[PDB]
């Protein structure tokens, strides 16, 4: 399973 | 012995029109389980090995969202580094992300990974603790001191140390039958001449999995490493492995020669003659 | 912009006997970036259909592709892949050999 969460560089 | 748990993703821009190519493929050890594909129809998290279909709408639906999300999260990014680097928008460039999680043989954490590469250039690692980065030039110190800011390192590692693993653990179970089993290298030796006085004698690994594996010549019991070629390991397509190593030989002297192997698959290692 | 050329392996799934069904790989990697054009030639003419690997990457960040078809070998019969990548002036062939 994937990260749920992502942050933009 | 050990596991891992990947997921790679890969976005490229296309200048002129539209949204950027996004690829998106996860994998438990060598074994591909999972795939997203912007260009497809679908436009969902679609299943690439057999035990993950046992898994329920719940987890496609999940899957599917997520994934979009990191689809759009790698969209603004491009532009972000465009911004960065002073790009115009006339060329095509890329964005790569990959993470996830190492167990050792009591399938405990012992390892997590994430990073960013642009263009195919590093760009933005976490480090080994799981509580800092390494940025690669000034571009991407900007993004570290962002996420710090932010608090992203501590996010990463409950799911790199946490979830990760739950998942990983959860999938060696359902694939237990393919991802708990080793398939040792069938081996054997061929034999080429070259002159009336120089042969070529190649050992070959076909089947084996996982794909790591170490082939070695020995001439009277020692290493030769000269007049020796080695293949890149290679998919089979059928989810093994393949790779060979060839040594040149006077002709007549193809007994001093052994070929050594050495897999997970092998209790003790193999010696060929030919 | 970091550019590397593909490296090739041509090879069968299984081992090669004439007659008998079969598939025919095109193994591409250590590329950059990531757009690249990879055919299946049967006795010089493209292949028509030919699946391939989602793209996926290595540690060091390059890009490898499978491409493959079904194929029966003969003794008359010669295969080959054709590669074409930014970082290359013309199509790169590589011929088929059932002992590389």
């Amino acid at each position: 399973g994937i990260l749920e969460f992502v942050f933009t560089l | 012995g050990s596991h891992s748990m990947r997921y790679f993703f890969t976005s490229v821009s296309r200048p002129g029109r539209g949204e950027p190519r996004f690829i998106a493929v996860g994998y438990v050890d060598d074994t591909q389980f999972v795939r997203f594909d912007s260009d497809a129809a679908s436009q969902r998290m679609e299943p690439r090995a057999p035990w993950i279909e046992q898994e329920g709408p719940e987890y496609w639906d999940g899957e599917t969202r997520k994934v979009k999300a990191h689809s759009q999260t790698h969209r603004v990014d491009l532009g972000t580094l465009r911004g960065y680097y002073n790009q115009s928008e006339a060329g095509s460039h890329t964005v790569q992300r990959m993470y996830g999680c190492d167990v050792g043989s009591d399938w405990r954490f012992l390892r997590g990974y994430h990073q960013y590469a642009y263009d195919g250039k590093d760009y933005i690692a976490l480090k080994e603790d799981l509580r800092s980065w390494t940025a690669a030039d000034m571009a991407a110190q900007t993004t570290k001191h962002k996420w710090e800011a932010a608090h992203v390192a501590e996010q990463l590692r409950a799911y790199l140390e946490g979830t990760c693993v739950e998942w990983l653990r959860r999938y060696l179970e359902n694939g237990k039958e393919t991802l708990q089993r080793t398939d040792a290298p069938k081996t054997h030796m061929t034999h080429h001449a070259v002159s009336d006085h120089e042969a070529t004698l190649r050992c070959w690994a076909l089947s084996f999995y996982p794909a790591e594996i170490t082939l070695t010549w020995q001439r009277d019991g020692e290493d030769q490493t000269q007049d020796t070629e080695l293949v890149e390991t290679r998919p089979a397509g059928d989810g093994t492995f393949q790779k060979w190593v060839a040594v040149v030989v006077p002709s007549g002297q193809e007994q001093r020669y052994t070929c050594h192997v050495q897999h997970e698959g092998l209790p003790k290692p193999l010696t060929l003659r030919w | 912009m970091i550019q590397r050329t593909p490296k090739i392996q041509v090879y069968s799934r299984h081992p090669a006997e004439n007659g008998k069904s079969n598939f025919l790989n095109c193994y591409v990697s250590g590329f950059h970036p990531s757009d690249i054009e990879v055919d299946l030639l049967k006795n010089g003419e493209r292949i028509e259909k030919v699946e391939h690997s989602d793209l996926s990457f290595s540690k060091d960040w390059s890009f490898y592709l499978l491409y493959y078809t079904e194929f029966t070998p003969t003794e008359k019969d010669e295969y080959a892949c054709r590669v074409n990548h930014v970082t290359l002036s013309q199509p790169k062939i590589v011929k088929w050999d059932r002992d590389m």
